[PDB]
RNA sequence: AGCCAGGAUGUUGGCUUAGAAGCAGCCAUCAUUUAAAGAAAGCGUAAUAGCUCACUGGUCGAGUCGGCCUGCGCGGAAGAU
């Protein structure tokens, strides 16, 4: 009911409900079933998930800490920062939305000379902001 | 710079200095801080 | 408190261990850390050898109506003073050694039977020994 | 010059060591391996601290130090973490013969040869871990 | 005030944190040798590293710092023949 999102992690009980014996259809109750979803959907707190992916950048040692704080820029989270002796390679899970064109953007920290990869890991609530950000444009 | 009434100092490094009998801030850590009275 | 009165605390507990003290050793101590001086602190401790840097004018004031007056002379620049609680005549052998070891400090002068020794003659008390 | 705090029976992982000393020349498995070899003495799972020593021909030497107190507190006390906050609550109690015992550990780091003087410092440092002594 | 040096030891205080190592934050903040030493008043590091400061000894050799009241001034202050 908010934007289009497909709602996850949704549990029903059927406690009561009313039959009328000769006015009873399938889609009846499926009226009435979408009429009770999406009453209970704006009573209860509806939250987005956006989906967040584990980032593993490598990086030469002289221009470390600009990465990451780009990646605290990018609004992510880290888990650890490996320093090998061919470079640094730091991990992180960074949302999807902010991870659109790193690589012109890390290609430009680094002189060109980082990479990086991205995985799909799980999904998280957004702040409010960027939830307030996508009900906007899908709503209009 | 900032040429303004009210000039002072906004850290430790700036320093108060008359030059033509305008007040001037001059700062040696922070070029932001350069303000004259005007 | 008052700093007067440190001062007049000071200058009565340097001379009061100079009252039971009996060789000066006194030496300078600019260009040296810390740890590196607690070196000598610890071989001080195990030798009986009190060692406190006072002031210059301190010194003189205290060491008033003491044998170790001569010792004028040697209170300028930064002073490094050794007194020999017990084991008389042995701040001395310790002091040249770490002097021509590892730094650029020199031994000033010495005093021991109330009289000035001057630097480069010090080998006397080192020649003396622990008896 | 560097100083690390590597486990007692443990140099093998490359991010603590690799770039701290590799800059410096230090050979990597030969400092693995003294390191352990000196280091197999040391109970399992204690926490050392070394300080690695190089010279301008890549060439090195070290000392060992007696583990961080904070680490060789928890263990006595018997306390896997540490405290959340110190004034509000105390997660145990440290003996004072334990105390000396430590006093006599690191014997060689602290500046004071009084002893007692060592056990005050020690004390001190875990009345700030949250600790309470009988 | 300036200049010459130190600015220690436990240690990277304990948590939190990917890292928090004087210097993100919370809770402390106290022992050590001391001349003196903040579990740092700042800069800096992704974290380290690094640079100062507080605090001290020397040199120097005579006044020097912070407020209160009050007189006269300064800036604020750009218009049309
Ligand atoms: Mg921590
Ligand atoms: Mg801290
Ligand atoms: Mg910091
Ligand atoms: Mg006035
Ligand atoms: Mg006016
Ligand atoms: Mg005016
Ligand atoms: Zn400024």
């Amino acid at each position: 009911p908010l934007a289009g999102y497909p709602v996850v992690d949704m549990g029903i009980r059927l406690h009561f409900g009313s039959y009328h014996d000769v006015d009873s259809s399938e889609l009846a109750f499926k009226l009435a079933a979408s009429i009770a979803f999406k009453e209970g959907f704006k009573k209860a707190k509806p939250v987005l998930l956006e989906p967040i992916m584990k980032v593993e950048v490598e990086t030469p040692e002289e221009n470390t800490g600009d990465v990451i704080g780009d990646l605290s820029r990018r609004r992510g989270m880290l888990k650890g920062q490996e320093s090998e002796v061919t470079g640094v390679k730091i991990h992180a899970e960074v949302p999807l939305s902010e991870m659109f064109g790193y690589a012109t953007q890390l290609r430009s920290l680094t002189k060109g000379r980082a990479s990086y990869t991205m995985e799909f890991l799980k999904y998280d609530e957004a702040p409010s902001n960027v939830a307030q950000a996508v009900i906007e444009a899908r709503g209009k | 710079m900032k040429v303004r009434a009210s000039v002072k100092k906004l850290c430790r490094n700036c320093k108060i200095v008359k030059r033509d009998g305008v007040i001037r801030v001059i700062c040696s850590a922070e070029p932001k801080h350069k303000q004259r009275q005007g | 408190a008052l700093n007067l009165q440190d001062k007049q605390a000071i200058v009565a507990e340097v001379s009061e261990v100079a009252k039971g003290a009996l060789s000066a050793v006194v030496a300078d101590s600019r260009g040296v850390t810390v740890d590196k001086m607690t070196e000598l602190r610890k071989a001080g401790r195990e030798a009986g050898v009190y060692m406190r840097v006072v002031r210059n004018t301190l010194l003189r004031r205290a060491v008033e109506g003491t044998p170790f007056e001569c010792l004028k002379d040697a209170f300028v620049g930064p002073t490094l003073i050794a007194y020999s609680m017990e084991h008389p005549g042995a701040a001395a052998r310790l002091f040249k050694e770490f002097a021509k070891a590892n730094a650029k400090f020199e031994v000033k002068a010495a005093a021991f039977e109330g009289e000035l020794i001057p630097a480069s003659q010090i080998d006397r008390l080192a020649t003396l020994p622990t008896y | 010059y560097v100083k690390l705090q590597v486990a007692a029976g443990m140099a093998n992982p490359s991010p603590p060591v690799g770039p701290a000393l590799g800059q410096q020349g230090v050979n990597i498995m030969e400092f693995c391996k003294a390191f352990n070899a000196k280091t197999d003495s040391i109970e399992k799972g204690l926490p050392i601290p070394v300080v690695i020593t190089v010279y301008a021909d890549r060439s090195f030497t070290f000392v060992t130090k007696t583990p961080p107190a904070a680490v060789l507190l928890k263990k006595a006390a018997g306390i896997k973490s540490g405290s959340g906050k110190p004034n509000k609550d105390k997660v145990g109690k440290i003996s004072r013969a334990q105390l000396q015992e430590i006093a006599q550990t690191k014997a060689a780091d602290m500046t004071g040869a009084d002893i007692e003087a060592m056990t005050r410092s020690i004390e001190g440092t875990a009345r700030s871990m949250g600790l309470v002594v009988e």
